């Protein structure tokens, strides 16, 4: 019925979660093309730190790569890979 | 295959 | 070692996740206090659809209530009730 304070602390805190990312974000020379997914999840850091004078960042990081399909002008309709920045590990710094 | 909805394969071959 | 693009499409596609949001995002009218956590997991929309005219929408919503810590400068120390909106349903549809 409430979620307990302790339990909303530590699901809240600093790590890494499975975050749904715009390719074009991830791909900034390649906002000519439509992408099918056009966004993918990624393990990403996010949640909060114990103060505002802290920032939740990464400290750890890995590629992962996933078959996309991508479309231009004067070009069909594709199927390729792409790699995306993933993180492992978070911790809170000072900003 | 509806815009819409979740798609299976045979609708990214259409 | 690469994800398959099935696999990638659906898990990108239009569905509740758990994303972490600052208080203050759900708030602004809060942003003179300190919470802690300082954000909260909710279930919200996420993901992409078919299409850049289709948007990723909530068809079914609720309140979820949690307990979270509010202070002032030389003040005491609260704890409390606090409700936020989450998504159980989403669909994709026209902009």
């Amino acid at each position: 019925e409430v979620v307990k304070f302790m339990d909303v602390y530590q699901r809240s805190y600093c790590h890494p979660i499975e975050t749904l990312v715009d390719i074009f974000q991830e791909y900034p020379d390649e906002i000519e093309y439509i992408f099918k997914p056009s966004c993918v999840p990624l393990m990403r850091c996010g949640g909060c730190c114990n103060d505002e004078g802290l920032e939740c960042v990464p400290t750890e990081e890995s590629n992962i790569t996933m078959q996309i399909m991508r479309i231009k002008p004067h070009q069909g309709q594709h199927i390729g890979e792409m790699s995306f920045l993933q993180h492992n590990k978070c911790e809170c710094r000072p900003k | 295959c509806d815009i819409h909805v979740l798609w299976e394969w045979k609708c990214f071959e259409e």
